[PDB]
RNA sequence: UGCUGA
DNA sequence: AGGACAGCGTGTCAGCAATA
């Protein structure tokens, strides 16, 4: 309950308590969990994405 | 009562196992097959060794002798609340020479509790283990070396107190210094080389380790109470 | 075990049934085999076998 | 003739003619075993030794490492020479033996 | 929610129970999908393939593709696969077109696939599907995965007539497989990004020790630890002919001149230690430029193990100065103790623990491999093992 | 300072070395390069027994390499001739069709496989020169002549069991001429392939192809070949006295041979070779200290019985030029480059 | 400790892989389930 | 079901020892007797006589 | 090239009770130096028994005129005047020198560990004579009965 | 399988002649590892073995039943009588030799008859290879099964080890690619999936909520994604999602 | 839902 | 404010038949 990922803290159990919480606060998620970030599609933000390339022009 | 007898039953299968598995075998160790294979590590114990000749040993369900019935009883072969050992699950039979039909019985009731608590125990375990993992899934260390979660709250300052992630600090403990000192030349070639040696400035932090020195030197007990007045 | 299931094969429309060729009847077993015939339906083969570590594809279980 | 059902030949690193990998392929441990034996007599030869690449493959590797001079390609053609020279004096016995025992047996 | 109203019937479930529970649509679907380009097959004991590798039945090897884009200096290798067709090994089953897709090979006329080995540089270039090509990099898992170890990338050994993965023995304790009947699942990475990780990261030799308390976890098991045991032992002695043939088949070298030591006996008879056989062994697989390593430590068999008759009291004697107890390698020459699973094995300080400290996780796979090959050529030669009942007597 | 040249010497809890201190090296002046003089002076054979398919010659004098290649150049080498491709027409037998075809690939054929020729891969058809075919055609009737009994030859007998009797050569080229009319045959003809009851009919055509004994152990020509390193039993000390029995009694009976030099009774070595390794003396206790028994070094006994497709010395001839060939064609594989 | 370790991943692991495989106190996974998972206030012993 | 025609290890053909194994017993001999009778020395082939259930006789024994 | 040369007699035969198959160690003692030997002797090849003497020399070349030996092994060597007046020749290395315990006394003896392949040997004495070796070093122990 | 709980599966096909051949000229048909005894302590094996043996020596047919040998008399005794008797050795063991280097090995083996049977589990019946097929329709994920394709279910379990390595990559193609990859649509301005729309045949996307046509873009998602998107509208909830 | 495999 | 209590929870891993 004292997490800041409504995506994760219904990936784990109650997802319908923890769904109805996120909804009627307008809780905002910031995709920087592995839950949230493989469940949207993105690369998780640790080990090999933790950084960027930048090829130079 | 249980506890207090498995105690006569243990004296005598020490004084057994100690009369056949060091010397009482037919033949030994570099030449027997079975010693020299758990012997080296390659597989099985010395209780399995034994167990196989001269003890199975006194069985055990719950911690505890097998139950006994509702009449007093623990076997049907048995009287009501007989003393001996053997009706509470000692076995002096081999797998050698097998085991009597009562003792093959208390046998196959530890066995079969033994799978009944490993799918209970594994049943349990796996939930634990994806509890866990829900909830320090975020942490890892960022490139100030403070252990992070996903919303940035510092959790540690230093991953183990120290950093040192654990497969690297296994040659780094004492008693495996005589070790890098022996190979120095290999472990300098291979890995660090004389670049990375003569590319080091350490004076920051071997000034700073002198005067912690200093200070530790004009303080022996450190909870003294220190202070100007 | 894949044995010999039965001998009305052609009449049973089962829907799977493992039939082995060639069953023998072991020469070690109990005398209680023999009081319920079980020869009627044998279960396996004699073998020759050799307990040695000889390959390096025979371990952990293997054979 | 045969391309590579026979012999492949790999020269070690610098293709050093003294050590020389065969490949020779169809082969079990029947010819590389009695081979190697025969090769191992050669006072000019410091290693010797075959291996079968992998079970499912059909081919084995000799090694044969000789000494400063002579080209480890000797060896092995004089191996060869040597082991069908024993087997044709072990076929000529065995036919003669055979041949008086018959004669032995149906004269009594 | 189904549950919400418990006095009416005729009642699906709801869309609480579409997304909340082991069931779900989280716990499946979303954190555990089903994926492509994946096989599952009961694994085999393999051990005549180096520790980093897999042995694949060549009936995944016909259907697992990697899609690799055609380019100047593979179109020639492609040209091959594409001929080769999508049933013939070094194949391919299709070819992706710059801006249109997937005109499939598979036909077995064999004069389109050559009427298509062609144009393949005739945008993005033409994509070729090939098969795997014996040094791929595929990821094993045996599913009660519970560590990183579980997961581990291998190489690819392609091996015709089969229907099962070979593995080597030095993998078991990581994976906890058995060959009792042991199914386990192999991907096959798709994007040369996931490729790289396999090969730098997942790698299978990056894995050497487990992550719990850094303890070695790969390690030879069996009679693996009972042969070089009794070949380590004081006294085994091989004339030059055993000697040989069991040094060149550990090693089976491929680069080099096999160096070789002399006899610790040179007159009555030239003859060699076991030892020795381990020493000249293990002076060939450290790598060139690097010099063999020195290590001190102790045998797992107690060196009570051996005392045969009362001990009788000597009176300068230190029994353990000169004892089958301690290991002694100077100069990668095994000079005393009989390496037992302390070396060899998953117990730590070792000589292959050092070996992967000293010199990388390669050269300790090495090193395990070429003594497995070493110790089964030993027992499949000239000594034997079995347990008998003279022995539990 | 003692030195055993010739024996592998033994006792209970292991063989004491795996070696013969023959090779270059080896001694101390007892060197080796190979002497070729000195092999074919050393070398000798002696065949003991020869039935129709048995072998028993020693081959003393040759190492255990190729002792050993000779024993596996019989088992999978030597090639033979065996039914490959089963043609089946009706077959309303309980045999099924695969295993009826396994049953007739294992039957040996007494064609000499010299006289023919391996099938080209994908030579389906086969010719005079690689090809037999034989053909099985019987049916079961009730025999009309027969009472009221239950014997199953009586009645319900023309063909209740089929033999390799039944079996036909079909000659398929002009190999009715160089083959005479009992030539080609199977070798066997009371081998049962199938137990037919009345209205049960079998017909097929068999093909056998040329192949070794290494692709399929149908194409293999011995029952076993192998080799056995010649016993040694040294008596350390004159056994007598009653003991001499018991000593004579952990032995195959044969080995030692009790004599009654005086009045009192001695035991001797009488034929070494009879012995099995079952080492029972090792057992006495007592007498485990007065016999020694090893194996001679370079002295083999070998056994060939061939399954009858051909002779036993003409089955070893061949091995040693299957070895032959494989020296050779590995010899001009060398000179081409 | 490389920089993007993920190490509580790794002490999630190592301490499930140990239990899950393997006197007047508590002992084996309820002592673990009461120290971790529930975090009691009330423990048996 | 049927004699198998060569013994399993060794490769000696025992197929045509069945008819004669069967009339050396019902003229007592014993099975020992019998199988060295009919050549088969080594306990490998005399396991393939000895425990052989002859099934082929109770499945011709229903309709055709 | 000789480093040591002395006339044994063996003492014990094997004292600590390890028992070895073809090995066995023997327990000498010095003549008119009262040096002392531990020796691992390969016993199939070269039986030793007890009250017997032996003269025993260790060296750093077999060639006995003073060229080195060059560390690979030929049996096809043409200088065959390498010391053959000795039954039984070894090589090993020497792995480990380490001065006698004693302090505060003289204790200036020196016990020499070499191994032969897995025959360990140690020579103890003063050091005064065993001077020749060092660490890491190669020589080969011949040795001939009387 | 054996009669005492010994199963195994078949690991290899050893050739013939390089099996190792006894002194009798005999040669096993079954290899079995020494290993298995140590810890199973399955001595039942070891005595029908020699039973066995003794059997097809003897032409008898001796009885395993269990508690009719005691350890006065007992089955070891009582079997290496027996096949003493035969001319072999008390203690089972006859010494083989090495069919690859054709040497008798320094250890005596342990060769007996022991009866096996061969279980119902073939790897032909448990083997399974899926890359692309039955899609199931409401999350365009693989099917499952063995009888269609059939996928093989990731797991919650595995994505934690994968991304413990800090493959990041490898997890992100193996689910994104090989999974549910979708390329949808997006109010970038109102951040709603459900808002972009496409004109009955240019066929250009324009927001249902906001008249703005200019305002769509693609963005890389799930289908499963978008069928959570739906499932949460039917229930009124809402889902904003920001686009960049 | 009854089975079965690790 | 001392309770009484009603209320949610999870639970390793893949196959087959078959049938809602
Ligand atoms: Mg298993
Ligand atoms: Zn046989
Ligand atoms: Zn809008």
């Amino acid at each position: 309950r004292s997490n800041s990922s409504p995506l994760q803290q219904m990936t784990f159990e109650t997802s319908f308590q923890f769904l109805k919480q996120a909804t009627m606060l307008g809780s905002h998620d910031e995709l920087r969990s592995p839950s949230a970030c493989l469940v949207v599609g993105k690369v998780v933000r640790g080990g090999t994405g933790l950084f960027e390339l930048k090829q130079p022009l | 009562i249980d506890l207090k007898f498995k105690e006569e039953v243990n004296h005598y299968s020490n004084e057994i196992n100690k009369a056949c598995m060091p010397f009482g075998l037919h033949r030994q160790f570099p030449e027997n097959s079975l010693q020299m294979m758990v012997q080296s590590g390659a597989k099985g114990s010395t209780v399995n060794t034994m167990q196989i000749s001269c003890l199975l040993g006194q069985i055990e369900l719950e911690g505890r002798r097998p139950p006994l019935m509702a009449s007093g009883k623990s076997l049907p072969c048995f009287e009501p609340y007989e003393f001996t050992p053997r009706a509470g699950g000692f076995v002096t039979g081999r797998f050698l020479t097998g085991i009597k039909p009562p003792e093959f019985f208390f046998h196959c009731m530890a066995g079969r509790e033994g799978l009944v608590d490993t799918a209970v125990k594994t049943s349990r375990s796996g939930y634990l283990q994806r509890c866990i993992i829900k909830h320090l899934e975020g942490l890892v260390v960022q490139y100030d070396l403070t252990v992070r979660d996903s919303d940035g709250s510092v959790v540690q300052f230093l991953y183990g107190e120290d950093g040192l992630d654990i497969p690297k600090t296994q040659f780094l403990q004492p008693k495996q210094f005589p070790f890098l000192a022996s190979n120095y030349e290999v472990i300098m070639k291979s890995q660090h080389l004389h670049e990375v040696l003569s590319r080091a400035d350490p004076k920051k932090a071997l000034h700073h380790f002198r005067a912690i020195k200093k200070w530790q030197s004009k303080h022996p007990n450190t909870l003294l109470r220190r202070g100007a007045f | 075990t894949m044995g010999f299931p039965l001998l009305t094969y052609q009449d049973r429309s089962d829907n799977k049934l493992y039939r082995l060729q060639t069953p023998q009847s072991p020469l070690v077993r109990p005398s209680m085999y023999d009081y319920y015939d079980m020869d009627n339906y044998p279960i396996g083969t004699n073998a020759i076998v050799a307990v040695i570590s000889y390959t390096g594809y025979d371990m952990e279980d293997a054979m | 003739g045969e391309r590579k059902t026979a012999l492949e030949m790999v020269q070690a690193a610098g293709t050093d003619r003294h050590c020389v990998t065969f490949v020779l392929h169809e082969e079990d441990h029947t010819l590389g075993n009695s081979l190697r034996y025969m090769i191992m007599k050669n006072p000019e030869v410091e290693f010797c030794g075959y291996t079968t690449t992998h079970p499912s493959e059909s081919k084995i590797n000799l090694r044969i490492q000789t000494r400063g001079t002579l080209p480890a390609v000797e060896p092995f053609q004089r191996g060869l020479n040597e082991l069908m020279n024993v087997c044709q004096h072990v076929l000529d016995k065995f036919e003669a033996s055979i041949k008086d025992y018959k004669d032995q047996k149906a004269s009594r | 929610d189904s549950e919400m109203d418990k006095l009416m019937m005729d009642k699906y479930p709801g869309i609480r129970q579409i997304l909340e529970k082991k069931e779900g649509l989280f716990r499946k679907h979303m954190m555990g999908k089903r994926v492509d380009y994946a096989a599952r097959s009961v694994i085999c004991p393999d051990m005549y393939i180096n520790t980093n590798e897999i042995g694949i039945p060549m009936v995944f090897a016909t259907k697992l593709t990697y899609p690799q884009p055609v380019t100047p200096w593979n179109v020639q290798e492609l040209r091959q696969a594409v001929i080769n067709g999508p049933n013939v090994h070094p194949g391919a089953s299709m070819v992706i077109n710059e801006d249109g897709s997937r005109t499939a090979l598979s036909a077995v006329d064999m004069t389109q696939r050559e009427a298509v080995a062609k144009q393949l540089l005739t945008q993005g270039t033409k994509i070729v599907c090939r098969h795997v090509k014996n040094g791929d990099i595929l990821l094993l898992n045996r599913q009660p995965t519970l560590h990183r170890p579980s997961i581990q990338a291998h190489r690819a050994r392609i091996l015709p007539e089969e229907k099962v993965l070979r593995l080597h023995y030095a993998n078991c304790k990581a994976y906890n497989a058995d060959f009792d009947g042991d199914e386990m699942n192999a991907h096959f990475p798709q994007s040369e990004l996931g490729r790289a990780e396999a090969y730098v990261l997942a790698c299978t030799d990056q894995q050497y020790l487990v992550p719990k308390d850094g303890q070695p976890l790969a390690g030879l098991i069996q009679d693996h630890m009972v042969s070089g045991a009794s070949m380590t032992t004081r006294g085994c002695f091989f004339t030059r002919e055993h000697y040989m043939e069991l040094v060149y088949r550990g090693l089976t070298d491929k680069v080099g001149r096999v160096k070789l030591l002399s006899p610790s006996i040179l007159k009555p008879f030239p003859l060699w230690t076991g030892k020795q056989v381990v020493s000249t062994l293990l002076i060939n697989i450290i790598p060139e430029d690097h010099i063999p390593l020195n290590l001190s430590g102790k045998a797992k068999i107690t060196g009570k193990a051996w005392v045969k008759e009362t001990p009788r009291s000597v009176p300068g004697f230190n029994p353990d100065s000169m004892c089958e107890s301690q290991v002694i390698i100077r100069e990668g020459e095994l000079l005393c103790g009989v390496l037992d699973k302390a070396h060899y094995g998953s117990s730590a300080y070792g000589l292959v623990h050092c070996c992967y400290e000293i010199y990388g996780g390669e050269t300790s796979g090495k090193v395990l491999t070429c003594l497995a090959r070493l110790f089964t050529a030993y027992l499949q030669l000239y000594r034997g093992f079995t347990l008998g009942v003279e022995d539990i007597l | 300072v003692e030195e055993m040249r010739s024996r592998v010497v033994l006792g209970e809890f292991g063989v004491r070395n795996v070696h013969t201190t023959d090779f270059p090296g080896n001694y101390s002046g007892y060197d080796d390069a190979w002497d070729q003089d000195r092999f074919e002076k050393n070398f000798r054979v002696d065949v003991v027994h020869m039935d129709e398919n048995s072998l028993e010659f020693d081959m003393v004098g040759i190492d255990a390499a190729i002792a050993n290649a000779f024993r596996r150049i019989l088992l999978a080498e030597v090639p033979t001739m065996a039914v490959e491709k089963v043609l089946v027409y009706n077959n309303t037998s309980i045999v099924q069709d695969e295993i009826l075809a396994h049953r007739l690939g294992l039957i040996p054929i007494h064609a000499d496989p010299r006289l023919f020729e391996y099938r080209n891969q994908g030579d389906e058809e086969g010719t005079e020169i690689d090809t037999l075919q034989f053909r099985l055609q019987v049916r079961c009737t009730r025999n009309p002549h027969a009472a009221k009994d239950s014997s199953d030859p009586n009645e319900l007998y023309v063909n209740h069991k089929v033999y390799t009797r039944h079996m036909t050569w079909i000659p398929l080229g002009n190999q009715a001429d160089l083959f005479p009319e009992g030539t080609i045959r199977p070798v066997h003809d009371d081998i049962l392939i199938a137990q037919l009851r009345p209205g049960q009919e079998i017909d097929l055509l068999m093909h056998c192809v040329k192949g070794i004994g290494k692709d399929h152990a149908k194409f293999s020509p011995v029952a076993t070949a192998s080799y056995r390193l010649l016993p040694d039993i040294t008596l350390l000390e004159p056994v007598e006295g009653e003991a001499a029995e018991e000593l004579s009694r952990c032995f195959s009976p044969g080995v030692i041979e009790v004599q009654e030099v005086q009045g009192k009774k001695v035991a001797r070595v009488a034929n070494p070779r009879l012995d099995t390794f079952s080492r029972e003396i090792f057992r006495n206790e007592k007498l485990k200290k007065v016999v020694r028994l090893a194996r001679v070094r370079d002295h083999y006994i070998f056994s060939v019985e061939s399954t009858g497709v051909l002779p036993p010395d003409v089955l070893v001839s061949e091995a040693i030029k299957v070895l032959m060939g494989k020296c050779r064609r590995f010899l001009d594989e060398l000179d081409a480059v | 400790c490389e920089p993007g370790e993920a190490v509580g991943l790794l002490a999630a692991q190592s301490i499930g892989e140990p239990s899950t495989q393997m006197m007047n106190v508590t002992l084996g996974i309820p002592r673990l389930r009461e120290i971790l998972m529930v975090a009691s206030a009330n423990i048996k012993t | 079901m049927i004699i198998p025609v060569r013994c399993f290890t060794c490769g000696k053909i025992v197929g045509n020892k069945w008819e004669a194994y069967l009339g050396l017993l019902q003229a007592e001999y014993t099975e020992g007797d019998a199988l060295d009778a009919l050549g088969l020395k080594r306990y490998c082939c005399r396991r393939m006589l000895l425990a052989h259930v002859d099934l082929i006789e109770k499945l011709l024994n229903y309709a055709p | 090239g000789i480093l040591f040369e002395d006339i044994f007699d063996v003492k014990d035969i094997d004292p600590e009770g390890k028992k070895f198959d073809r090995v066995s160690r023997l327990h000498c003692e010095s003549e008119s130096f009262k040096m002392d030997l531990i020796l691992d002797v390969n016993i199939q090849i070269y039986p030793v028994d007890l009250g017997d003497k032996f003269r025993l020399v260790i060296a750093s070349t077999l060639y006995e005129d003073g060229t080195l030996d060059d560390g690979e092994y030929n049996p096809t060597d043409d200088r065959p005047s390498r010391a053959d007046q000795f039954e039984y020749v070894m090589y090993g290395k020497v792995y480990r020198i380490e001065g006698d315990e004693t302090s505060t006394e003289a204790a200036t003896r020196l016990s020499a560990y070499v191994s032969y392949g897995g025959l360990l040997m140690r020579l103890q004495g003063d050091a005064n004579n065993l001077h020749g070796f060092e660490v890491d070093s190669r020589v080969y122990l011949l040795m001939k009965k009387l | 399988a054996s009669r005492h709980g010994q199963k195994g599966i078949l690991s290899r096909l050893w050739p013939a002649e390089d099996m190792p051949f006894t002194e009798s000229g005999m040669v096993p048909d079954i290899l079995f590892n020494p290993h298995g005894f140590p810890s199973r302590m399955t001595i039942g094996m070891l005595i029908e073995s020699m039973a066995g043996k003794s059997a097809a020596l003897h032409g008898l047919c001796h009885d395993a039943t269990p508690f009719i040998f005691s350890e006065e008399n007992s089955a070891l005794e009582y079997f290496g009588e027996m096949l003493k008797a035969a001319g072999y050795n008390f203690y089972g063991t006859e010494r083989l030799y090495s069919g690859i280097s054709g040497l008798e090995l320094e250890a005596d083996i342990f060769i007996g008859v022991v009866y096996y049977q061969r279980l119902r589990h073939m790897v032909s019946d448990k083997f399974q290879v899926r890359t692309t097929g039955a899609r199931d329709r409401v999350t365009n994920q693989p099917i499952g099964g063995r009888n269609v394709q059939g996928g093989i279910r990731f797991g919650e379990m595995e994505r934690d080890a994968l991304l413990a390595h800090g493959t990041s990559f490898l997890l992100h193609d193996r689910l994104f690619n090989c999974s549910d990859r979708s390329v949808a649509h997006v109010c970038v301005k109102c951040g709603s999936l459900l808002s972009p729309l496409l004109e009955k045949p240019n066929r250009k996307y324009n927001c249902t909520l906001c008249s703005r046509s200019d305002t769509i873009d693609t963005v890389s998602v799930p289908y499963v994604f978008r069928y959570f998107v739906a499932e949460l509208a039917a229930m009124n909830i809402k889902v904003k999602l920001d686009v960049v």
